[PDB]
């Protein structure tokens, strides 16, 4: 029973510039370990979604080093150091703490 | 309990001492073998079955019992040679509004055969009309959910159960124990054991070089003369203390 | 092709160390001067071969061509089958009901691995200007599948004329039935030899350092038997008695009377009445 | 290679049952907590259910609680999702995803990281 929001709702990006997206929660996800449990996922349109970031900022396996994750408490952000022609679709942030899990409304990135 | 999990154990040394020293594991009812005595024993495979039941239902987890659990969910055979460990799980298993994450099979046409698992959900046809997959008159869904709650009564409060089975196969035993094995002296006869061998002797240091795999030593006359020290790999000697007849 | 394996396949029977002594062991070995089959691959040399009691699976190659082995009895996932694969810088010993392919190759090609009851990973068994020889006695007893090994830098077919005692590289408690085997190979020539072990007595000469430096096939020829009986590697001028000539039986004849009448045990055991 | 194949789709009337099945091939199935995630038609994702490494379920979604029933089988490497009280609002794709962190590899046990996703089925309901 945690509700999350994202911003901006939909932003147009042009290839060759960074972009920043913010995910906000209701209860701070700082666990006893000191780890944030938020995850960032990209659901490309027409294809199954794929993982981008797990454990707040630990970069997932097999993705390039062009993505960055930061934030804590109740606010987290994802920044694309450089955007290209293959970075269009939908982005979600999902909690991994108080079950059940939840997925944000989704940010729509286009050209 | 209807979908009890089974972890198979292999190729390890179990410090049963670890759980045998924890009061949380109060119910340690075991049949076929004593816990102190089996820590010095080895089996081919060990199976760990675990599930969560209500408080007073722990009794059904024992050979030759009857009830919803033993007939329809988890039946132990009459000839059972392992242990049952059960402890209250009011830690997190229960919820304020109740955890709809536990089911117990209530109806089944036939009692289980020992160690049999049934996860099939097909309406229990008790009448003589087919149920076609919808609950109704004489048409009952197989499982129901325990209302675990913090204020619930002990007989209905939570409870985890771990069931250890030990089997003996022609296969080599992959399960043993550490058995508290560390001690070394020199220049005094001692009842020395090195991983199974016995004897008594003044064990000293050797200038002789083993090969890395070689363990024992021998002479022309089938006498043990050197034992590599298993922990600190070094070449020892073996010589029982002085003997010989006395003569007045 | 058939090559004469002059004196090779001697392993340390047990983990006991001895020095400067002679020892008459009696275990499964490869008899001296035995004819071993020989396979050389671009020829098609990945057959299915029997596992009688053991194999002295050797391998002569220029560079890391032989890379695995298949074991089992029916090799169709119905019964537990075994696998030994050497990764690029690792060894993998898994025993799974793998559905095997007709011609495995390397760049998983069997395409199926079922429930596995045993896994093992270690440093590669088949480590690396001179052709390599790598002997392996794949012998199994009472469940314990045992492997022995050596590495020999052969100077550029036919096994070398030299004596070297294999060492026990590892022992494994799998505990399955094994009747056949076949090597595993990477598609993208080299030869591998396979012998067979049958029970035979040997005389083992341990050196000062404890390394087996010489051996005598005990049941090979008269002089060998005299060296066994004297328990020495040299015999002096003289006449020695070694064994006993015994003619062997040829066939087995059996002779019973040809009266065949079903016996009235019903009145004995299944009788309705038993007296006082 | 890792493969997650699901089956069970097809038009069924409201007020019946279904039994979706997801089969995994290519990894040790008992060191990964599976999840079942729906995907409404032309909308965002929505978590549905999951199961940990020891066959212990981790709760269902708030609006679905009461009917769905998850089950696992490590022997056949198979995860199943019995569905009851099917209603028109339950038409969507369904993916079965796997966790990332192997259990006991580093506080608590892991459940995050749906990394590998099979191509979902197309369950639908109508009359
Ligand atoms: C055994 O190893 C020792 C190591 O010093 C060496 O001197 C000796 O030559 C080796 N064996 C023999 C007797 O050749
Ligand atoms: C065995 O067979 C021969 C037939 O040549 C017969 O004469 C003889 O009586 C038989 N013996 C018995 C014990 O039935």
């Amino acid at each position: 029973d945690i509700v999350m929001t994202q911003s901006p709702l939909s932003l147009p990006v042009t290839p060759g510039e960074p972009a920043s997206i913010s995910c906000r929660s209701s209860q701070s996800l700082l666990h006893s370990n000191g780890y944030n449990y938020l995850d960032w996922y990209l659901q490309k349109p027409g294809q199954s979604p794929q993982l981008l970031i797990y454990l707040g900022s630990n970069r997932a396996s097999g993705v390039p080093d062009r993505f960055s994750g930061s934030g804590s408490g109740t606010d987290f952000t994802l920044k694309i150091s450089r955007v290209e022609a293959e970075d269009v679709g939908v982005y979600y942030c999902m909690q991994a703490l108080q079950t059940p899990f939840t997925f944000g409304p989704g940010t729509k990135v286009d050209i | 309990v209807y979908a009890w999990n089974r972890k198979r154990i292999s190729n390890c040394v179990a410090d049963y001492s670890v759980l045998y020293n924890l009061a949380p594991f109060f119910t340690f009812k075991c049949y076929g073998v004593s816990p102190t005595k089996l820590n010095d024993l080895c089996f081919t495979n060990v199976y760990a079955d675990s599930f969560v039941i209500r408080g007073d239902e722990v009794r059904q987890i024992a050979p030759g019992q009857t009830g919803n659990i033993a007939d329809y969910n988890y039946k132990l055979p009459d000839d059972f040679t392992g242990c049952v460990i059960a402890w209250n799980s009011n830690k997190l298993d229960s919820k304020v509004s109740g955890n709809y994450n536990y089911l117990y099979r209530l109806f089944r046409k036939s009692n289980l055969k020992p160690f049999e698992r049934d996860i099939s959900t097909e309406i229990y046809q008790a009448g003589n009309k087919p149920c076609n997959g919808v609950a109704g008159f004489n048409c009952y869904f197989p499982l129901r959910s325990y209302s675990f709650r913090p204020t619930y009564g002990v007989g209905h409060q939570p409870y985890r159960v771990v069931v250890l089975s030990f089997e003996l196969l022609h296969a080599p035993a992959t399960v043993c124990g550490p058995k508290k094995s560390t001690n070394l002296v020199k220049n005094k006869c001692v009842n020395f054991n090195f991983n199974g061998l016995k004897g008594t002797g003044v064990l000293t240091e050797s200038n002789k070089k083993f090969l890395p795999f070689q363990q024992f030593g021998r002479d022309i006359a089938d006498t043990t003369d050197a034992v590599r020290d298993p922990q600190t790999l070094e070449i020892l000697d073996i010589t029982p203390c002085s003997f010989g007849g006395v003569s007045v | 092709a058939y090559t004469n394996s002059f004196t090779r396949g001697v392993y340390y029977p047990d983990k006991v160390f001895r020095s400067s002594v002679l020892h008459s062991t009696q275990d499964l070995f490869l008899p001296f001067f035995s004819n071993v089959t020989w396979f050389h691959v671009k020829r098609f040399d990945n057959p299915v071969l029997p596992f009688n009691d053991g194999v002295y699976f050797a391998s002569i190659e220029k560079s890391n061509i032989i890379r695995g082995w298949i074991f089992g009895t029916t090799l169709d996932s119905k019964t537990q089958s075994l696998l030994i694969v050497n990764n690029a810088t690792n060894v993998v010993i898994k025993v799974c009901e793998f559905q095997f392919c007709n011609d495995p190759f390397l760049d998983r090609v069997y395409s199926s691995a079922n429930n596995c009851t045993f896994e093992y990973v270690s440093q590669p068994f088949l480590m690396d200007n001179f052709k390599n020889l790598r002997e392996f006695v794949f012998k199994n007893i009472d469940g314990y599948f045992k492997i022995y090994s050596k590495h020999t830098p052969i100077i550029v077919e036919d096994l070398p004329q030299g004596f070297s005692a294999l060492e026990p590289l590892v022992d494994l408690p799998i505990g399955i039935n094994i009747t056949r085997f076949q090597t595993l190979l990477a598609l993208h020539a080299a030869a591998y030899y396979v012998g067979y072990l049958q029970p035979r007595t040997f005389l083992l000469k341990y050196n000062e350092n404890g390394t087996i430096t010489d051996a005598v096939d005990c049941a090979l020829d008269p002089l060998s038997e005299t060296k066994c009986t004297l328990k020495s590697f040299t015999v002096e001028k003289g006449i020695y008695q070694t064994s006993n000539f015994r003619v062997q039986p040829t066939e087995s004849i059996v002779r019973f009377p040809n009266i065949t009448n079903l016996c009235p045990f019903d009145e004995v055991f299944n009788a309705t009445r038993f007296a006082s | 290679q890792v493969q997650l194949l699901e089956s069970g789709g097809g038009l069924v009337q409201p007020g019946r049952s279904l039994r979706l099945s997801c089969a995994a091939s290519g990894f040790t199935f008992d060191d990964y907590a599976m999840h079942w995630v729906r995907q409404a038609p032309g909308k965002g994702l929505e978590w549905v259910s999951g199961v940990s490494w020891n066959s212990g379920t981790i709760g269902y979604a708030d609006s679905v609680k009461g009917r769905f029933t998850i089950s696992r089988d490590n022997a056949k490497n198979s995860l199943y999702l019995h569905m009851r009280s099917l209603r028109a609002e339950d038409t969507a794709l369904y993916y079965c995803a796997k966790a990332v962190e192997m259990v006991r590899g580093l506080g608590a046990d892991p459940e995050y990281g749906m990394d590998v996703w099979g191509q979902g089925t197309t369950v639908t309901v109508s009359s």
